DNA sequence: ATCAATATCCACCTGCAGATACTACCAAAAGTGTATTTGGAAACTGCTCCATCAAAAGGCATGTTCAGCTGGATTCCAGCTGAACATGCCTTTTGATGGAGCAGTTTCCAAATACACTTTTGGTAGTATCTGCAGGTGGATATTGAT
DNA sequence: ATCAATATCCACCTGCAGATACTACCAAAAGTGTATTTGGAAACTGCTCCATCAAAAGGCATGTTCAGCTGGAATCCAGCTGAACATGCCTTTTGATGGAGCAGTTTCCAAATACACTTTTGGTAGTATCTGCAGGTGGATATTGAT
């Protein structure tokens, strides 16, 4: 009976994959065990990350099925993913609501 | 007597309305013609996957929105509430895009 | 033998309320009447240095059609990274 | 003639999603999104490490390689977290066999 | 009655006299210091190349005087000639740098 | 005289910076808002390069970690090297 | 003691060809080092991206092209695809 | 023997960029024509700038190019300006110049 | 218009930091020649999906009227920031001087690659069947604006 | 404050697009095992160049005064621009057809990698000669700002 990588890691993220996208991509001669491993887990937790946020933002809107909107929401609500994320575009993610208070009637 | 809301409410009720949805603001059809327009005189003969179409309009409609943006921001900063030319200007100015 | 019809003055087709919704969506409140001439401008720029990278990659592969990872690829090399249509 | 294998991180991103949130789904659109995030992030990481290890004249990239690409690519808590995430899980690696 | 030029005079003048120039306007010292402090936040027991040095200040001092370009471009729009934290905050802003 | 080394930036030294911009006239507030805007500007390049420089497993801040770090940041420098 | 590769003497080459009577300082000459450099990794990292994008393996003269013409504007690319195509007619026929 | 940098008309070397290319981790392989168009490509860049730069010195008065000559070229023409427009020169300073309404009277 | 006060420019000069021309030394690197391998261009063609077709209709663009209130011009003045001057404080120079540590060299083994073989799996592919929620209606609540 | 016109809300529901489910199939992927090669860590160490030291020298930062002039506040008003309405066009939607061309599979050789060997070159190190021009001087004169 054989284990595969990622059970080995006890992660979800497939480790296999991941080791032959280094090798067929150029990024180096030779490639440690311990790199398509780390990478795997660095991947899989960021996945984690916005999966969570965005699932709360549907939550919030009263669905249970997450679409771009709410990974956008979930995106530029986060500070750190925001930054991370900062040169992307979110294709029907749509903007913030957010009206400049001088805008506003008085 | 015939009812008017004042000059302003029914743009910020149509600020909040747009920036709730996330639906394409330009026409899909026009929208395409341009697209391929602007190609032909690039390169004769050319066809376009649907999505490549669609991917060209989400990335252009994200860059209006977002420059629209910073160019609130400028036309704030000279005490106005109308945004002008030369607030669109400045932002691409200091953006990088003329410099 | 047929080819269709001239393509001509298709920046127009980016209408006074399509630009004035984009801009509610970018939060402006009030537009000078000369915008709408100004935005369509900044936009046939973006479209154009765009299409051209998209185009470059599609000679350069040999083909005849603009695919939508043409696109991606060349809105990557502009700096506008684009999420939900590819690679 | 068959059309040739399309890989993606859809099966993955599922799971993860079920541990996070077991009773929400995900529209093929916003998987769209999330295979677009973890290509993104692959290519950022791994060309970082690339560069890296030129730098160093070394011709093997190696956990190392990722841990500094992981700081020097991410901000604040997500590197801290993800430098955790990727230890405990080398760590764990070779503990086997 | 003793000389006294108008005030902007002198100011122009050093304008002038500055950007016909490449010499560094920090001394060198004081930002040697400054490296080597915000540095040992990182790293403890560090050393620097002399020459690792000059490029921060080299980099430092291009990227204030392009930033104080910018900012002064944000003071004329809102009809200004005096540049204020507001007009620095607005180029960072539209630039990326921040919100 | 006790003295915190960001204020070693003196107010005619960022004068000067200012001037090669082509300002012409300065706001009182300027100086502490510049030195706060150079402060995060170090901040960054400066832990970018010593994250190169403990990789190397150095205790030497090279110019070429400072260049590499730079280029990182969108700042790309030409005459250090690289 | 080891060795460490520059441009120097080539860009000194090219000094003397374009303007024969005319030095150039070694601060001046760090600069030029760090503009070959760059825009090698520039031209070099957006074939390789050309090459992966396609399926291939080997970067070719014509994956230099396509990203001469991608990264240069107007009138330099024009020249130097030209340039290019020159230098490789030569060496084919020399 | 005679060199590939010779038998392509270049100054610049033909086997260095080669070398370069190889271990750069750009690709598995390197076709041979690859590091002339390249070297030649970039001995035209580095000769465009040379020239640019020299009629700076030459216009200052000066025989030999420094950094501040070379950005005088690169600011001064505009398509080596977006070229290098993310790139700051050492030494360099900037362009002369004030905007109007700061002028007096 | 005049006229005094500085700044600024041009011509010339000289010391020297940095450029140069030289000879010799050599490890690496580039060229040459031969054997072997293999990427990817050709050719052929299955089959996705792109361009084009029609036809019906209502969502939305266009154009106009009307006047609310915004932008721009004008004035005015308190006070902020520039100019100038008098101190004196610490940056700068440079030169010597330990010695930290970068970097070159040797050793050698844990880990990488290559390879042959066995097994597991993720990706269509073809149908078949739930199900979240878009979009419709209707009626209650909230907002805006006139008075 | 009252009230009326209209937007906004939210419960409710229904059709269905798209998500979920299942089996069947399998080529590529992934894992195992054995043998072979080697990257780079480890230890020692020489030599570069970094930190620090003294110690004037003075250039330049700091504190103060004074007032020119800019920023910002207030006032006015022409006319730009938003809101609403009538009209009807052209985008959207739905569905179908032909075929252009993308893409899948197979054959095949020009070109690339892989070695082994020879020859060339660029980096080097002292070593000495040379020179472009920074910086200083004087005196012409241009600019600025007072009348
Ligand atoms: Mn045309
Ligand atoms: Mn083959
Ligand atoms: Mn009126
Ligand atoms: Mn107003
Ligand atoms: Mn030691
Ligand atoms: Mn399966
Ligand atoms: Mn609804
Ligand atoms: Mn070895
Ligand atoms: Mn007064
Ligand atoms: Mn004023
Ligand atoms: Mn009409
Ligand atoms: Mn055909
Ligand atoms: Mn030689
Ligand atoms: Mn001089």
């Amino acid at each position: 009976k054989a284990k595969t990588r990622s059970s080995r890691a006890g992660l979800q993220f497939p480790v296999g994959r991941v080791h032959r996208l280094l090798r067929k991509g150029n990024y180096s001669e030779r490639v440690g065990a311990g790199a398509p491993v780390y990478l795997a887990a660095v991947l899989e937790y960021l996945t984690a990350e916005i999966l969570e946020l965005a699932g709360n933002a549907a939550r919030d809107n009263k669905k249970t099925r997450i679409i771009p909107r709410h990974l956008q929401l979930a995106i530029r609500n986060d500070e750190e993913l925001n930054k991370l994320l900062g040169r992307v575009t979110i294709a029907q993610g749509g903007v913030l609501p957010n009206i400049q208070a001088v805008l506003l009637p008085k | 007597k015939p009812h008017r809301y004042r000059p302003g409410t029914v743009a910020l009720r149509e600020i909040r309305r747009y920036q709730k949805s996330t639906e394409l603001l330009i026409r899909k059809l026009p929208f395409q013609r341009l697209v391929r327009e602007i190609a032909q005189d690039f390169k004769t003969d050319l066809r376009f996957q649907s999505s490549a179409v669609m991917a060209l309009q989400e990335a252009c409609e994200a860059y209006l929105v977002g420059l629209f943006e910073d160019t609130n921001l400028c036309a704030i900063h000279a005490k106005r509430v109308t945004i002008m030319p030369k607030d669109i200007q400045l932002a691409r100015r200091i953006r990088g895009e003329r410099a | 033998k047929r080819h269709r019809k001239v393509l001509r003055d298709n920046i127009q087709g980016i209408t006074k309320p399509a630009i004035r919704r984009l801009a509610r969506r970018g939060g402006v409140k009030r537009i000078s009447g000369l915008i709408y001439e100004e935005t369509r401008g900044v936009l046939k720029v973006f479209l154009e240095n765009v299409i051209r990278d998209a185009v470059t990659y599609t000679e350069h592969a040999k083909r005849k059609t603009v695919t939508a990872m043409d696109v991606v690829y060349a809105l990557k090399r502009q700096g506008r990274t684009l999420y939900g249509f590819g690679g | 003639r068959k059309r040739s294998r399309k890989e993606s991180y859809s099966i993955y991103v599922y799971k993860v999603l079920k541990q996070v949130h077991p009773d929400t789904g995900i529209s093929s659109k916003a998987m769209g999104i999330m295979n677009s995030f973890v290509n993104d992030i692959f290519e950022r990481i791994a060309g970082e490490a690339s560069r890296l290890a030129h730098y160093n004249k070394r011709s093997t990239i190696t956990s190392r390689e990722i841990q500094t690409a992981v700081r020097l690519l991410l901000p604040g808590e997500l590197a801290k977290h993800a430098v955790s995430e990727g230890t405990k899980a080398v760590t764990k690696y070779t503990s086997a066999k």
